[PDB]
Order: structure tokens, then C-alpha cells, then sequence
């Protein structure tokens, strides 16, 4: 759709779940799309900056999720179409991780660069 | 499995020609010409061409016509080995965490090493750590 698809290139961060990159007005209005009833990132942008992080790099036109061996290799098959990543670093704190696993969300690290 | 296809780009823009090639897409979606193409990689790494999934080249070649950034890259599709299809995606080591070592390239501080302190959420100034160099005004006039 017209509402992932990001409209300015700067200011641009990615969330640690999906991996979804959009605009920071994007987040602020409409939010994380494959993760919103367990994330509650509308409405604010203190959430944002809590759980997105700007420390990514790598870019993905996903379109077919379904049918992909990229989506398969990223563990993102189960996602709407959008703009994802491939590396993002970063760890949630211990306040917000702990819920998802009580609410049957299974936390992942999609940080799958390597480091040194 | 679908295969991975090479087309050669201008040096300096790669985000501008995938946000280009989503709004295509997303323009030509519904009609009765819409793109065959699965995805595109653009490496943070690499400058001057992009990647693209497709299984024939056919695909790509006709995916890619009337924008004027691939024109370049038009008349020769390149094919890579399938073992090619998982070190792309590999980074080494973005790059932004708080206590890490840094190094400037402006300044007076040039070819340096510096330490991290305190990142602004505004994205607009870092904090860093270093020690002086001047001379205490003893030597200059
Ligand atoms: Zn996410």
C-alpha cells in the first residue's frame, strides 16, 4: 500500500521484530503495521524511540512474502509487503520483553549480521 | 527457487532507485502490465548496482523499462551462481552504539580515534571524547 512505502529518505528508523523501515511520521501516525495490538505504538513517539532503533543497514523490496527464499532465509514470510532489513542492531529492554512471551509473541534476534 | 539477476546503476544512488522501483510497483499493481519481480537488494556496502529477484531474465528486462536511472544497465543481464545467494545478505561490523570507539574525518582532530559518550534521540549531534591538541595560545600570534 501507499502508507508503508516510506515518503522522505531522511529520518528513517526500523523496528526489531518485523523489521519494517518507514518514516519517522509514518511511525508517529500509523505505526508498526505487522505488529501493532502487541506493540501499541500509535499515539506516541517516546514508544517509538524505545523500541525502534536507527542503527540498521541493509535494505529489501519485499513484495511476495509467500514465494520468497529471502523471506524464508529471514523468518518474514508471515508479513505483510513492505520495506525491510536485513540487519538491525539492537535488544529491547527487560520491561517490554518480557510481556510478549506471556502473550504468546515469540521474541527473535534479527540481527543476523555477524560481528568481527 | 527463484534466482537472483545483476543490473549495473549510477554511482551514489541505490536508495533513490528502490524507493523509485516500490512506487512503480505499487503504481503498477493492479493494471495489466504489473511487475513479475520478488525483491530487490541494495547492499549499504556496494555502490554503483543493485540486485533483483526474478527466475528469467525476460522478467527484469521488461520490468525495468522507461526508467531512465537503469537505462545503463539495459543491455546486458549478468547471472549469478546460486552459492552467491546468501553472502550478499552477510555484514560485517549501523554502526551506532553508545561507548564505542569512533574516528572523525573533519575538524583538526583528522585521522583520530574518539570515544562515544552521549547519542542525542534528535539525530542531529553526537557527544564524543578527546583530548585536546592546541598549543594553550603560547605559540600562535
Ligand atoms: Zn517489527
Amino acid at each position: 500500500a501507499l502508507e508503508t512505502v516510506p515518503k522522505d529518505l531522511r529520518h528513517l528508523r526500523a523496528c526489531l521484530l518485523c523489521s519494517l523501515v518507514k518514516t519517522i511520521d509514518q511511525f508517529e501516525y500509523d505505526g508498526c503495521d505487522n505488529c501493532d495490538a502487541y506493540l501499541q505504538m500509535k499515539g506516541n513517539r517516546e514508544m517509538v524511540y524505545d523500541c525502534t532503533s536507527s542503527s540498521f543497514d541493509g535494505i529489501i523490496a519485499m513484495m511476495s512474502p509467500e514465494d520468497s527464499w529471502v523471506s524464508k532465509w529471514q523468518r518474514v514470510s508471515n508479513f505483510k509487503p513492505g520495506v525491510y532489513a536485513v540487519s538491525v542492531t539492537g535488544r529491547l529492554p527487560q520491561g517490554i520483553v518480557r510481556e510478549l512471551k506471556s502473550r504468546g509473541v515469540a521474541y527473535k534476534s534479527r540481527d543476523t549480521a555477524i560481528k568481527t | 527457487d527463484p534466482n537472483l539477476w545483476t543490473v549495473k546503476c549510477k554511482i551514489g544512488e541505490e536508495r533513490a532507485t528502490a524507493i523509485s522501483l516500490m512506487r512503480k510497483f505499487i503504481a503498477y499493481q493492479f493494471t495489466d502490465t504489473p511487475l513479475q519481480i520478488k525483491s530487490v537488494v541494495a547492499p549499504e556496502h556496494v555502490k554503483g548496482y543493485i540486485y533483483v529477484e526474478a527466475y528469467k531474465q525476460t522478467h527484469v528486462k521488461q520490468a525495468i523499462e522507461g526508467v531512465g536511472n537503469l537505462r545503463l544497465g539495459y543491455w546486458n543481464q549478468q547471472m549469478v551462481p546460486i552459492k552467491e545467494m546468501t553472502d550478499v545478505l552477510k555484514v560485517v561490523k549501523a554502526n551506532l552504539k553508545p561507548k564505542s570507539w569512533v574516528r572523525l574525518k573533519r575538524g583538526i582532530y583528522k585521522d583520530d580515534i574518539a570515544q562515544v559518550d552521549y547519542v542525542e534521540p534528535s539525530q542531529n549531534t553526537i557527544s564524543l571524547k578527546m583530548i585536546p591538541r592546541i598549543d594553550y595560545d603560547r605559540i600562535k600570534a
